[PDB]
């Protein structure tokens, strides 16, 4: 009758309340059939774990050797598709060894038997199925209850307990397979033996279940306590000694201590697994009362809580005002309180931040933040869609529980539980028409009135969490979910970038910087890292001190009583406990509060609710508690777990500082409503966890034991089938490997469970043939087959990729390597094309083809859900099928002259049509659990399940082919993908071809490579030999209105490249008209994947593709993050295989055809649209110089904040477009910002201090744009400036160039006339628009050779200078003369030479440079970073230099060797021979090569010391004028700058005629400068190591500097 | 006559910026007692007036 | 100069309108403080 | 200055009407906030 | 038209008087609301 045994995997809580109902006082027939099958010796529902330990199976009961050989074949094809023969053996030998070890094979054949029984009882309407033999037990299933008996002892359980047994065998299949693979893929030995001993120990504990599972829960905190108690050099902690593991189980204590003595990291990985053993029920009778109590505990008096919360308001106002001054660069309005400090009012009027405000937060209790922005009522569309189910109202709570349990507990039938009572999905009820008007939805929340149907939260225990009393997650109503999304988006968009604590937690660059501050301060050991884990962080927030920071948040966003709703709303919502077959009693349709099954109103909201508020609140109490004790500190706040860097002060020792800090934290956090024990909240200097990743001394433990053994709900929103079981396994491996799991272990486990899932749901005729299993594995979802964990490269890379060449490469490797004919592949695939193009599936998914596979679940999809919601503004959305307008618009887009599906999808997403299709797609894929499409219409889709099983049987067994895929699979794969796209769509597709990067780049090693053979390559190089410790410890090298705005962005993108199409502009105007805007024109606008990034801190890389693709102005279809990630994963795979990365390697191109230039062609639409607008789907001067002028002032305001501590994120721009921009205007705009700023005495000191040294992220960016400098020569200030001042280094040159308005008024008056008022009015938000005009209209920079001294034969002496300011000039002089003497076309230089010396060898014309890098781009990056003319980028042969390890010619850099250039003399060109250059370990006279007349010179020659004296006299005026200002600069110690000015003074004193003293007494005071003392206040400065027209027009200070003493 | 009166309007504006700040201080003391006393036995709270965004 | 201070007195009126709307949002919570206490 | 002075007087008069209404609001809110120690 | 300028200048003086008597009552309801928050 009723359909039974719904779930195929566990997604429900585990209580034997149904078992207690069957065992006590029942009369229903299913309890009668369950009581009749149990034996006399019956284990209870708590003791199901004792049954399955004793279960031995008759060995090799399933002949799964076909699956073993298939796993070896599949994994061989996968890891040969990446062309990796070393890591293949460590996978298939490990997979074989798991399938050979008797305990692991016993668990896996147990799992095959379990899931075969599940697949034979899933959706069985028959009440009792026959007894089936599993191992040695006999299984019998009645209703939702399972009876298992081994020999004489039976165990009655629910079907969720049987699924917990099945998923426990599945979990141990995960854990043992991943343990054998990890022991194969990690340098320490295989811990499979320790897992077997741990399983035997955990199964051998004969204790009562609650204390037993307390041991199982506390296996991880006690292990962390052991690691702490062994490795706390700075502190002493009582964290380990509380847990009773030595007293309850001596064997497990011995095992844990043994694991401690082997490796703490491996102990943490073994501790990290959650429910790989038997699922520890949910323990409602004690554990739920614990949780419902932890929620509502009261720990502190309300007066102290409110006083401390107002102190939190003081610090939050101080931090947000600091953020607003730092970001908006102007002050927010400041109150004038009688009793306010006058310093705050003076800081308001001056417009600058006071350093004394940091340690004095209390005065900010008088000063608030005025309204700065408006609240966005409509939410972001992407974050509402997934990862959380809802309840529709308060009437939909009865669906989760069983009516029979309510009948046996209270005698009632739970008010019709099969009543649906509205659509239970999130987004189906969201745009149902009730709640589609989101501003009117949150208008009650804007009023603060909450609907009675909203206030209900369902608390659900989750499978696979190591806690045993049951951690619950929050499941609220739709309106509260929309409220949470809007509030968290409003905090993330605006509040977090201002706050200095949480701009770290949002911005990835600041997160990297703060994690680096974590890493350096934990490796030095000076600053301690406390990990303050709160047991009830989600439950410790109170109504009295939630200290919600919401008050102020409400005033800044121009709303009233919106954010203040979200602190009382923890107490508004009624919390109920979802228990399977254990319902809370219904009073009047609502559950009644008992303290066990339901708690009507708790003082907190749950987990994941009000997260963004509560993180800032916790950070506020940590800032107060640590600034009352005067320490320096940084906070990372994950939420429930907190990590604080605290720096050691000189006043207190480290242990005393930490004990005082913990006393202060306990005192203030007790006033924060979080009463903390020593065992609950603990100090550390080694262990800290942020972002759900545990670090011990900066070593992250691999999560491969935890997230691989992590099951989701699965089979959601469809009929149960093989296709989405394999696709859901693929998504589980994806979500594991994005969140720090090794992709090789995840891929191998996915292959093994893929083959097990094939074994469960296929007849034995298929399963006896190895070739058919391999070919069924390697088809993929894109071309007409089953989804596989093999077929996504997104497991190894970012989210966006083109799967199609990778699918073709997997098939090609299947046909070529494994002995399978192509006709067999066509038999498996059966390629059937659609007769007509379904263009909507192209514009929604660019990579999707026109073909229709039968393995995909064929629900009606487009209209079935629409007919369901029509039967049950919903009319305006769904009276017209939007696929009609979508197909008409996309047919019009198909009449493009070049066809680009990315551009078609972009112009689709501009329309309201794609908004309607996204409404439809969320009605298709709601991502809720079971309750919207899995539950609805279940009778007619069980027949579809059997039909799809028979269909895959018929398709696999029938050898009749579909379309012959041999023409596609022959030849190259990118053309094959494009031709398949043309053949299924009827028209060729351009712009969507992203080739497989391993097909594109196939790695080798530099010692295995030949330089002239090998191609253009994007490679790495390590700094040390790497091992297991090097994978873990970090290294040196670093790591709607919006629719209207995007419509304007694409319209101005059309306008900026100067293309006008009447059809395209007409269609874009139609888009503006349907959005409600009448006017046609409106004037308005190295992180990698994180898993493998730690290895990349030891590695170095750059974009070395410039010899094939970057030299053209056209862009290409190369994604460089994917190339870098592939190189990191190859290094990671070689390390984990057992070898080491000592020799640097290479990623060289193998498929030269596969690189596709994207066409520089605009698209013209041939056909006018027939859309005519909708208006129902929505309810309510040349640009190059302006972009240059915005770029200059943007660099100026970026440099402005660096002296206070890029700023405007300038690093997210391509270097090529910046090189296209004219940089004459940028330098004038950079100069004028400091004139317009007029900074005070203190900031001008920092401008001198930090920029003469090579420091600054903005400074490094402006070096990066000037890395090749044709921008420097074409700039009109700089050819004038180069005679004037003495540029010392490039770091000196750029710093002098930016600070010229501050240091010299003379240069300002030359360029003061080039000011324009309308260029001030051009905003920065147009600049990233206008840089597109640089891309197409803007010509490339000339890359001109600013020729230095070419040194051929003889010539007249012009000075012959090369780094004469600091370095030994003769060292580079003799190198230029040696390479001209040898007449080398090709020159070799080792990285031991100073990079500025090997810089000057690249300015010689007709000299190809092949540096002996051996793999290292760092040396070439340094000597590219030293140039000022850009000629180094043209004469260094990067593919020959970058991949060559050994010496192949004349090498500069070895100290002694064959074929090695190594480092009186009456020579006119050089006055002396400082360095003797030896060739072939032999001395050769250098003097024959002399100078020549030259062109305009690069910055190696230093134009001021050349023949011109008037510019050097101007320089002698300028440096004394600099020093007179800098003495007057307050807080600036002029020791190095006085030394620079004194070097200029000695260079002047050679010309002034007075004798030069070697040591000058040089009395310095205020400013006057002379050797003789003018007055007593002058200070002696010790400098060692040291016509008449210049006297005309000489200042009096230089007259003092003229005469000695 | 116009300029001295314009200075008086500047005094009006300088006091008005202070008046904008006084109320914005003075919400945040009863804001936290509305936050505080939310003990939530049955949790009904009825706000006074509707508000436009 | 008359029109400049004419707009300047109008923005002074707009600020008073916004303060009145915000201070009536202040009213809705002491009313529920009389019920929650 | 036939048109500017009259509308200037009206634009000052509308603020004169507005600030007395907010003064009445301030008196009403003073009446509300004197009940705070009547509850606590 | 300088006579109406003097009339609206007197109105500016009335606006100044109203702003001062709003500062007074805001100070009183500053004091009362601030002495609320210590007791709860
Ligand atoms: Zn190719
Ligand atoms: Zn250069």
């Amino acid at each position: 009758a009723g359909i039974n045994r719904t779930d195929q995997s566990l997604k429900n809580p585990l209580l034997g309340t149904e078992v207690s109902f069957c065992l006590k006082s029942s009369s229903l027939p299913h309890h009668v059939r369950a009581l009749g099958q149990i034996k006399a010796r019956n284990l209870a529902s708590c003791d199901y774990y004792l049954l399955f330990r004793q279960v031995v199976l008759p060995p090799e009961v399933y002949p799964i050797g076909v699956l073993i050989r298939a796993a070896e074949a599949i994994l061989t094809v996968i890891v040969s598709a990446w062309k990796l023969e070393h890591m293949t053996k460590t996978l298939y030998s490990s997979v074989r060894y798991a399938l050979t070890n008797p305990r692991v094979r016993a668990q896996l054949e147990l799992h095959i038997a379990y899931q075969r029984i599940v697949g034979q009882v899933s959706y069985s309407r028959e009440a009792d199925i026959g007894p089936k033999r599993l191992g040695n037990m006999s299984l019998q299933f009645v209703q939702s209850l399972v009876i298992a008996t081994i020999d004489t002892t039976s165990c009655l359980m629910t079907y969720n307990h049987f699924l917990a047994a099945a998923d426990t065998a599945k979990s141990r299949c995960h854990l043992l397979i991943a343990s054998v693979v990890q022991g194969a893929l990690w340098e320490q030995g295989s811990f499979l033996d320790h897992i077997i001993n741990l399983i035997d120990t955990i199964d051998s504990i004969n204790l009562p279940h609650d204390d037993y599972f307390t041991i199982i829960k506390s296996i991880s905190p006690y292990s962390q306590g052991l690691v702490m108690g062994r490795h706390n050099v700075s502190v002493s902690s009582d964290f380990a000694s509380v847990f009773t593991i030595p007293e309850s189980c001596p064997q497990l204590d011995s095992l844990l201590k043994k694991l401690l003595q082997l490796d703490p990291v491996l102990l943490l990985m073994v501790s990290s697994v959650q429910k790989s053993w038997y699922f520890p029920e949910i323990r409602m009778v004690d554990g739920s009362r614990e949780q419902l109590h932890k929620m509502r505990v009261e720990l502190e008096t309300p007066q102290a809580l409110l006083s401390y919360g107002h102190t939190l308001l003081s610090i939050f106002r101080a931090e947000f005002i600091k953020g607003y001054v730092s970001k908006n660069a102007k002050w927010p309005p400041v109150h004038l309180l009688p009793g306010c400090d006058k310093s705050i009012k003076n800081a308001r009027e001056l417009g600058r931040w006071s350093p004394a405000f940091d340690r004095r937060w209390q005065l900010f209790a008088k000063v608030v933040i005025l309204r700065i922005a408006d609240l966005d009522m409509d939410p972001d569309f992407n974050d509402i869609v997934s990862d959380k189910a809802i309840i529709s109202s308060r009437r939909d709570w009865v669906f989760e529980y069983n009516a029979a349990a309510f009948w046996k507990k209270y005698g009632e039938r739970l008010e019709r539980p099969p009543a649906r009572s509205g659509p239970s999905r999130l987004v189906n009820a969201l745009i149902d028409g009730r709640l589609d008007n989101i501003p009117a939805l949150l208008e009650p929340f804007y009023r603060g009135a909450v609907e009675f149907e909203d206030r209900l939260t369902v608390l659900v225990p989750k499978e696979k969490e190591l806690k045993v009393k049951g951690r619950f997650f929050s499941k609220q109503t739709l309106a509260i979910r929309i409220y949470q999304v809007v509030a968290e988006a409003a905090l993330k968009n605006e509040v977090m970038p201002y706050l200095k604590t949480h701009s770290m937690t949002m911005s990835s660059t600041a997160l990297t910087h703060l994690l680096n501050r974590l890493s350096h301060t934990i490796t030095k050991g000076d600053s301690f890292v406390i990990n303050l884990d709160y047991s009830s962080w989600c439950n410790g927030f109170r109504p009295e001190l939630q200290a919600p920071i919401c008050r102020q948040l409400d005033q800044m966003f121009n709303c009233g009583y919106f954010f203040r709703t979200g602190c009382t709303l923890p107490c508004f919502t009624t919390f109920i406990i979802q228990d399977r077959f254990n319902p809370p009693y219904s009073f009047r349709g609502e559950p009644v509060e008992d303290g066990v099954t339901c708690a009507v109103g708790t003082k907190t909201m749950g987990e994941g609710m009000r997260q963004k508020l509560w993180t800032i609140l916790t950070s506020c109490w940590e800032i107060i508690a640590l600034r009352e004790i005067n320490v320096t500190f940084n906070i990372l706040g994950q939420g429930d777990n907190q990590t604080i860097i605290i720096h050691k002060s000189a006043s207190q020792n480290n242990q005393l500082l930490a004990e005082r800090a913990l006393g202060a934290l306990y005192k203030h956090a007790r006033l924060a409503g979080h009463n903390l024990k020593v065992e609950e909240c603990w100090v550390s200097d080694c262990l800290y966890e942020y972002g759900k990743k545990l670090f011990f001394r900066g070593v992250p433990v691999p999560g491969c034991l935890k997230q691989l053994s992590r099951v989701t709900d699965s089979t959601g929103e469809l009929f149960p089938n093989l296709y989405s079981k394999l696709a859901c396994l693929t998504s589980s491996c994806l979500s594991a490997a994005m969140a720090d799991t090794s992709p090789w272990v995840a891929l191998a486990t996915g292959v093994c469970l893929y083959l097990i899932e094939l074994y469960v749901e296929l007849p034995p005729a298929i399963m006896q043939d190895e070739s058919l299993l391999t070919t069924l594995c390697l088809v993929g979802p894109s071309i007409g087959g089953l989804p596989t964990p093999a077929t996504l490269p997104s497991v190894f890379f970012r989210g966006m990729s083109d799967p199609l060449p990778f699918q073709l490469a997997l098939l090609q490797t299947l046909i070529k390597t494994t002995g399978v004919t192509c006709s067999l592949v066509n038999r498996v695939v059966k390629l059937r094309i659609a007769p007509y193009p379904d263009w909507l599936s192209l514009v929604t998914d660019p990579t999707s083809l026109n073909i229709a596979q039968v393995y995909r679940p064929e629900r009606q999809i487009r209209r079935w859900i629409e007919e369901a919601i029509a039967t049950s503004r919903i009319a305006t959305f769904f009276q017209q099928p939007l696929t009609e307008m979508a197909q008409l618009l996309a047919r019009d887009l198909s009449t493009m002259m070049p066809l680009r599906p990315r551009d078609m999808s972009a112009l689709f997403a501009l329309s309201n049509v794609a908004y309607g299709l996204s409404i439809i797609d969320l009605f298709q894929k709601s991502s809720t659990v079971v309750s919207a499409s899995q539950a609805v219409h279940i009778e007619d889709v069980a027949l579809e399940s059997v039909r799809y099983k028979e269909s895959i049987i018929q398709g696999l067994l029938d050898t009749t082919e579909g379309y012959n895929m041999q023409p596609y699979l022959e030849g190259c794969t990118y053309l094959a993908a494009k031709q398949l796209r043309r053949l299924t769509w009827g028209r060729d597709l351009v712009g969507v071809t992203m080739p497989f990067v391993a097909e594109q780049f196939h790695p080798h090693s530099s010692v295995g490579a030949k330089a002239e053979l090998y191609l253009d390559a994007i490679i790495y190089c390590p700094q040390e030999t790497l091992r297991s410790h090097h994978l873990t410890t970090r290294g040196d090298q670093p790591l709607a209105a919006n629719l209207v705005k995007d419509t304007l962005v694409l319209h101005q993108w059309y306008k900026v490249r100067k293309v006008t199409d009447p059809h395209l502009n007409t269609l874009m105007a139609r888009f503006l008209l349907e959005k409600g805007y009448t006017s046609d024109a409106r004037p308005s606008i190295q992180g990698l994947t994180g898993y493998v990034n730690i290895l990349s801190t030891w590695l170095r890389f750059s974009s070395d593709y410039l010899h094939s693709f970057s030299k053209s102005s056209d862009d290409y279809t190369i994604h460089f993050q994917h190339v870098f990630t592939y190189g990191c994963l190859y290094a990671d795979s070689v390390i984990r295989s057992g070898g080491v990365i000592s020799t640097p390697y290479l990623l060289s191109a193998s498929c030269k055809t596969c690189f596709e230039k994207i066409d520089s062609e605009e698209f013209v639409l041939a056909c006018e649209p027939q859309y005519r607008g909708a208006e129902w789907l929505i309810t309510k001067f040349d640009p190059c110089v302006s972009a240059s002028y915005c770029l200059g002032i943007l660099i100026g305001k970026s440099f402005l904040v660096d002296i206070r501590a890029t700023w405007a994120n300038l690093e997210r721009f391509s270097i090529s477009d910046m090189q296209k921009l004219p940089w004459s205007i940028v330098i004038r705009s950079l100069w004028r910002f400091l004139i317009g700023a007029r900074l005070l005495q203190f900031e001008k000191a920092g401008l001198i201090r930090m920029l003469y040294a090579a420091t600054g992220p903005t400074f490094s960016f402006l070096m990066k744009v000037f890395q090749d400098s044709a921008l420097l020569m074409d700039c009109a200030p700089l050819d004038r400036l180069s005679p004037r001042i003495n540029f010392h280094s490039r770091g000196d040159l750029v710093a002098k160039l930016v600070l010229l308005p501050f240091i010299n008024p003379g240069i300002v008056e030359i360029e003061v006339s080039g000011i324009n008022s309308k260029y001030h009015a051009v905003s920065e938000a147009n600049m990233d628009l206008y840089i597109a005009a640089a891309k197409s209209v803007g010509v490339k920079p000339t890359q001109f050779v600013e020729e230095t001294n070419d040194f051929t034969a003889r010539g007249h002496h012009h000075g012959c200078y090369s780094l004469s300011w600091s370095k030994s000039r003769n060292q580079s002089q003799v190198l230029k003369m040696v390479v001209r003497k040898l007449k080398l076309c090709v020159l070799y230089i080792y990285p031991t030479v100073d990079p500025a010396v090997a810089l000057d060898l690249c300015h010689l014309p007709a000299l190809t440079i092949i540096l002996v890098l051996g793999g290292d781009p760092a040396y070439y990056e340094r000597l590219l970073e030293m140039d000022l003319c850009g000629a180094v980028s043209s004469r260094v042969d990067i593919p020959h230099s970058l991949a060559a390890r050994t010496h192949k010619g004349f090498t500069i850099g070895p100290d002694t060797g064959p074929g090695v250039i190594r480092l009186c003399y009456a020579h006119p060109c050089l006055e002396e021979l400082e360095f003797n250059a030896y060739l072939d370990s032999e001395l050769v006279d250098i003097s024959d090569m002399c100078c020549l007349p030259l062109a305009t010179p690069c910055k190696a020659l230093f134009r001021p010391i050349y023949r011109s004296l008037q510019s050097f006299r101007l320089a002698l005026m300028d440096n004394y004028s600099f020093v007179m200002d800098l003495i007057l600069i307050r807080g600036l110690d002029i020791r190095p700058h006085l030394e620079e000015f004194d070097e200029l003074l000695v260079v002047g004193q050679h010309i002034l005629g007075q004798p030069v003293l070697v040591e000058v007494v040089y009395y310095v005071g205020v400013p006057v400068l002379a050797r003789h003392p003018w007055s007593a206040d002058l200070k002696r400065i010790t400098v060692g190591g040291r016509q008449g027209s210049l006297l005309v027009g000489l200042p009096a200070g230089l007259t003092q500097l003229l005469i000695i003493d | 006559s116009i300029r001295i009166l314009g200075e008086n309007i500047k005094i009006l504006d300088r006091s008005m910026k202070t008046m904008m700040e006084t109320m914005k201080l003075m919400m945040e003391k009863v804001d936290l007692l509305y936050a505080s006393t939310a003990v939530g036995t049955s949790a009904p709270m009825l706000p006074s007036h509707p508000a436009p965004p």
